[PDB]
């Protein structure tokens, strides 16, 4: 589906979806 | 990109995978 | 992918995955 | 009291209040 | 209902119990 | 159920789809 | 009802329960 | 305190009311 | 940095920053 | 104060420390 | 100050600390 | 890495700064 994800919720989705692999969090500034 | 979008608009977990390593 | 997801953590993986259809969380079962 | 609860926060309140019992999450679509 | 309401307006944990099983 | 398969066990995003109403 | 609530989890049960009056979280004690 | 009663132990929504300021 | 923190997110920041010490959550009413 | 501010405007973790005990 | 921070918990401490610059979460490493 | 230093170990807000991109 589609998800409307902001702030800390964005990073949980990333923690979950990459789990194991790890990830980069790069917001625009 | 990612953040802008996932928040502003909508985004699927498939697009999210482009962020792991 | 493949993680340990306990207590509230699993309910949150559930909302992300499931989104709009939603879910049932029946631990008894 | 009263709580203003949206998205994933709605589901945590449900995880807590039903705990043990389990629950159904059925948003309108 | 539940979601609509708990978000849109306000809702107490007593109303929330109508959702367990 | 979900807990065993997922908290004791391990499971993927794939298996959570089974609990989407 | 009756759950195991550790670390951040307990502070979150606290905000939901307590709401507007708020709370004190004094673990030392 | 709260931790023992609630993290080691178990406690209900009822008992958290005691920590509402 | 600076953080825009509301509702339950406010209390997580407090759970983290005081950790050990504990804290008071006193919203205005 | 704290809540009003951290939400309404912006707040750093340094200001947040004024809340522990 | 000094806490045990596991799984999603650490990613959340990361967003609060880091904020706008963001972070990398490379567990493999 | 981060996990060991922080989940097995213990670490402060100070050490998380090292993972800020
Ligand atoms: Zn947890
Ligand atoms: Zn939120």
């Amino acid at each position: 589906v589609n998800q409307h994800l902001c702030g800390s919720h964005l990073v949980e989705a990333l923690y979950l979806v990459c789990g194991e692999r790890g990830f980069f969090y790069t917001p625009k500034a | 990109g990612i953040v802008e979008q996932c928040c502003a608009s909508v985004c699927s977990l498939y697009q999210l995978e482009n962020y792991c390593n």
